[PDB]
């Protein structure tokens, strides 16, 4: 499972993701213990990924790049789709990513 | 890193390479590329038999005389058929089979074609042929006829109305054309399998399709599953799913080979996760006590054979009979103990013993028995009473406060105790699967493959029998330590067995799988010793590539991109195959019929023969390693149904006979001087031409002919009485006849004085050395047809020789090749059925609907 | 995603009775999803016996192993969707056409 999001809010976010040991690859612009604790294998946002991404999650972010992969995102017949409404994206996300 | 199915293909391959070359070593290259050979073989899957054609191809011509009242039609099939092959020599059989296969081939993919979209004509409110479609050329005479004779062409031309017709409740068109026998004996069996393929069997093969891609949890597209009932598509079906497996499984020599087709072929790829960072915690909490054992683990990054141990480890795992391990002799390396009882208890934990399959050694279970002994005898913290029992044997004493023992702890292939095969089941026939041959299902940790699991959640709060009990083996030992730390383990170890197990019973099911019958009696193979079938294949690893094993895991990130088009793949294979076996049966077939016309071969004469005109995707599949064992692989009566096995049948059957063949033995010598054309008079030379040949409208008398062969002819030759002979037979004015070996023909056509050497030609060649002298019998004997033009009257020495002359070649041909008719036998020859299909029909198969 | 579209289409249309607006395809990859979402087997523990045959539905689950093959699809009386043995097409005073 891969999702796309924007680049600020990964790049501002990498500490509580590397302690999730999902894997980032970012581009930049200037209960007893379980065997695993989160499902999701890839968290990045770039051209190249969209072809394996599953989903996507759209938040209000300045960066010359997140056009044209929510553009090509979207177009994608089998695919989901999340939305911020309001508030601080920090739990919203993380919740998101929990329960991926 | 990743692992992909190509990589561990080649990985798999090399290791394999690497260890044959070490066995061969001892008695006094490179990897090919899979991908190469792979895409060969997809595109030849691909790739089409028939030939869509508006019109057929021409099959009569003429060529008008000076009389106006007559033509000569010639068959131009036998005069294009004739220049294709070689020259046919005696003593060299490879080559004269060779010859026989590619005319063979040639006359059935000549005739191989489906009419689509023929043009038309509207006269008095019907449909009628224009002139191109049907295989009539007559563009030289319709200039120099008459009026009335004009009208009778046009009339016989325009007659040809086209009929309505049925072909499986669809509608088709059907006239009336010419065309040579053989090529409409091919079209016409093309057309009845295309005919008969519609009832039955098609809509089978994709119920079989359907059921297959069910099994395998993928869902495939709608065309495939649809377009076989639409109206308006006609589906040909050439090659047949439910492709029967023993065909595949029956070459020799070649279980290596399915095994690394198999891998590359249905192979996903994944990922290596590390487990819980929490359970590193509690790592580092037990790093204040220093008694542990996996304390000193020493976790820092694994050098590249490591991997490779944890790449093959691993693969021996996924196969559960087709990879056996063994251990590595390392004398140079010095190790610590510690790493040797990790490493025995790991290899006891994750591997299997017996009991009703299994993938190791009785070694490496002896080297792993003694090790566990060493751990819970050697090192301790502190001392724990212990009986020990009367015999001297490795695990036979009762250690801990209770009367609990380890006797039932020995490694034992009878019962498969004490590994995770204790009292538990493995093998398991539920349902017919889609293969007939592959109907077992194999579960490593007990638990069914058919539920769905999840990661986050799965492995918690369920055990099984030799886990726990050996948790309370360590319990009952007094290490606390290293059972909170496997109950840590537990879960992620039953993760990946379960994962393991929906691999194995899920997405490796191909044709190239073992069936039951091997995969039963690998294990009482190994039990006592003695190979009768294929040999198991064995590998090697380190110590502490068993913890990196444990301590690593794989999960699949995504499937094969190509795990839909596999049975296509297969299919074709196993058509080819059966095309080369028919091919050897009718060979032989061939030889035996008649062996006094036709010299004895060898069998690796035709069998180099018939490999020779073969594709080279099936050569690079077969050859991934004599003459005898082919032969019995030949005998079994094992075969697959195909389009092409059909037409090559049937092409065989038509090459049956020689004189369609253009090859004779039937050549005569007689001397007679060549008739001269009047060139005086030159009306009459304007008004009557020149016309010769060589054929016999009869064979001659029979008491007026000798018989030579090739011995006596041979022996005259040695005493040099060869040309004496045969003038004495000439001036008898007798015939001779060159009997024996068949001979090669050529046809030719002139309008001018022919070459010297055509005329003068022998039917054989004398040379001398200096046992006298060799003769070679002839390279090819010319059929000419000598037509003079009459428009080179006024322009000599092109039509007029200097002396008599005398020919001395004559060819008898039963077929007629030429004849001579008036206008009112030209358009007569029209008695051939012709079925077409509208363009506005499309012509679909299963291999161009899956976009390959 | 697919497994919770299949759950909701064995319910969403109809299929056998007197009319179908599905094809046989549909039918059973909807089988196979319910199929797959039935055995997802995820937070509780509840026993499975499993049929003879191969077909998919064909087992009984809980406590009282209630019989779920009934759901598999079939267009001669369509049991396992809408028109599963109610009255669907009736008739009335007659309409001006």
């Amino acid at each position: 499972a891969m999702l796309l999001a924007p680049g600020d809010v990964i790049k501002r976010s990498s500490e509580e993701l590397k302690q999730r040991q999902i894997q980032i690859n970012l581009i930049d612009w200037t209960a007893p213990i379980g065997a695993r604790e989160s499902a999701v294998m890839l968290v990045s946002n770039s051209i190249k990924d969209v072809v394996r991404a599953t989903a996507y999650f759209t938040a209000p972010t300045g960066d010359p790049h997140w056009k044209e992969v929510a553009r090509e995102a979207s177009k994608k017949k089998n695919i989901l789709a999340y939305t911020s409404t309001g508030g601080d994206v920090k739990t919203e996300f993380l919740h998101l990513i929990d329960h991926l | 890193s990743s692992d992909s199915g190509p990589l561990l293909s080649v990985f798999a391959l090399q290791e394999i390479m690497q260890k044959v070359r070490q066995v061969q070593a001892d008695y006094m290259f490179t990897v090919p590329d899979v991908q190469k050979i792979l895409d060969d073989i997809k595109a030849l899957a691909a790739e089409q038999v028939y030939k869509i054609v508006k019109v057929p191809s021409i099959s009569f011509r003429h060529i008008v005389m000076q009389s106006r009242d007559r033509v000569l039609r010639v068959d131009t099939y036998y005069e294009e058929m004739s220049q294709v092959g070689d020259v046919i020599t005696e003593d060299e059989p490879e080559k004269f089979y060779s010859t026989i296969i590619k005319k063979v081939r040639f006359i059935r993919g000549k005739g191989s074609f489906i009419l689509h979209d023929i043009p038309t004509r509207d006269h008095r409110g019907m449909e009628v042929a224009e002139p191109e479609v049907l295989g009539v050329e007559f563009k030289n005479v319709l200039p120099v006829l008459t009026a009335e004779h004009r009208a009778m062409i046009q009339n016989a031309l325009d007659g040809s109305i086209i009929e309505n017709g049925n072909v499986a409740t669809r509608d088709v068109d059907v006239f009336i054309g010419a065309c040579s026998e053989p090529v409409y004996r091919i079209y016409n069996r093309l057309q009845g399998y295309i005919e008969a393929v519609q009832l039955q069997e098609l809509r089978n093969s994709i119920g079989w399709l359907e059921r297959l891609g069910h099994r395998k949890r993928i869902t495939y597209s709608q065309e495939v599953l649809t377009d076989f009932r639409r109206q308006d598509t006609i589906w040909v079906l050439a090659l047949q799913l439910p492709v029967n497996p023993q065909v595949v499984w029956d070459v020799p020599r070649s279980s290596i080979a399915n095994l690394i087709m198999n891998i590359a072929t249905c192979l996903p790829t994944g990922e290596y996760i590390a487990p819980n960072p929490r359970i590193s915690s509690i790592t580092l909490t037990q790093r204040i006590t220093t008694t542990g054992p996996f304390a000193i683990l020493t976790g820092s990054t694994p050098t590249a054979q490591q991997l490779n141990d944890v790449r093959k480890i691993y693969l021996a795992l996924m196969f559960p009979g087709q990879i056996i391990l063994d251990l590595k002799i390392d004398p140079g390396e010095r190790m610590d103990p510690a790493v040797r009882m990790v490493a025995g208890v790991v290899g006891h934990l994750l591997f299997t013993a017996g009991g009703r399959f299994t993938n190791l050694t009785q070694n490496m279970a002896r080297q792993l028995d003694i090790a566990l002994n060493d751990y819970l005898l050697y090192m301790y913290n502190t001392r724990v009473q212990v009986n020990y029992g009367p015999t001297g044997e490795p695990l036979d004493f009762q250690i801990g406060r209770n009367q609990y023992d380890c006797n039932v702890f020995r490694a034992d292939f009878a019962t498969g105790t004490g590994y995770n095969g204790w009292a538990t089941i493995d093998v398991e026939y539920r349902e017919p699967a889609p293969y007939v041959h592959a109907q077992r299902y194999i579960r490593y940790c007990g638990i069914d493959s058919r539920e769905l699991i999840n990661p986050t959640t799965y492995g918690i709060g369920m055990t099984y029998h030799c886990y726990n009990e050996m948790l309370r083996m360590l319990v009952a030992a007094g290490k606390d330590s290293e059972a909170a730390y496997f109950r840590s383990m537990l879960p992620f170890h039953m993760v990946r067995f379960a994962r393991i197990n929906q691999i194995i019973n899920e997405d490796l099911h191909s044709v190239f799988s073992l069936p039951d019958d091997m995969f039963n009696a690998l294990l009482p193979d190994l039990i006592a010793g003695a190979h009768q079938n294929a040999d198991p294949v064995v590998l090697d690893v380190s110590w502490i590539s068993l913890w990196f094993a444990f301590n690593r895991s794989f999960e699949p990130t995504h499937r094969n991109e190509m795990l839909e088009v596999a049975p296509l793949i297969e299919s074709v294979y196993a058509s080819e195959l059966s095309v080369m076996k028919v091919d050897m049966r009718h060979l032989s077939l061939m030889q035996r019929r008649f062996p006094d016309v036709l010299i004895q071969a060898r069998p690796s004469h035709f069998w180099k023969a018939v490999l020779n005109d073969s594709p080279e995707a099936v050569k690079a599949v077969m050859n991934l390693s004599n003459i005898r064992d082919m032969m019995r692989w030949v005998m079994l009566p094992s075969l697959q149904p195909s389009l092409k096995l059909a037409l090559e049948e049937e092409a065989w059957a038509a090459a049956n006979d020689f004189e369609d063949l253009m090859l004779t033995d039937q050549v005569y010598m007689h001397r007679d001087m060549l008739p001269e054309p009047r060139l005086d008079d030159i009306e009459r030379f304007r008004q009557e031409g020149f016309y010769y040949t060589n054929m016999l409208e009869a064979p001659p008398e029979i008491d007026r002919v000798v018989q030579y062969t090739y011995e006596i002819a041979r022996l005259q030759a040695n005493m040099g009485q060869f040309r004496a002979a045969l003038r004495r037979i000439m001036d008898d004015d007798d015939w001779v006849r060159f009997g024996g070996v068949l001979r090669t023909v050529r046809v030719k056509f002139y309008d001018a004085r022919p070459p010297d050497d055509v005329l003068q030609g022998l039917p054989f060649s004398y040379d001398t050395n200096e046992a006298y002298a060799t003769i070679k019998y002839a390279t090819e004997t010319t059929i000419f047809y000598l037509i003079y033009n009459v428009e080179f009257s006024n322009t000599p020495d092109s039509l007029v020789l200097i002396n008599p002359t005398y020919t001395m070649t004559k060819v008898f041909i039963n077929k007629r090749i030429v004849e001579r008719v008036r206008v009112g036998q030209i358009l007569a020859v029209l008695n051939r059925r012709f079925v077409a299909y509208k363009g506005k029909m499309r012509i679909m198969d299963i291999t161009q609907s899956l976009k390959m």
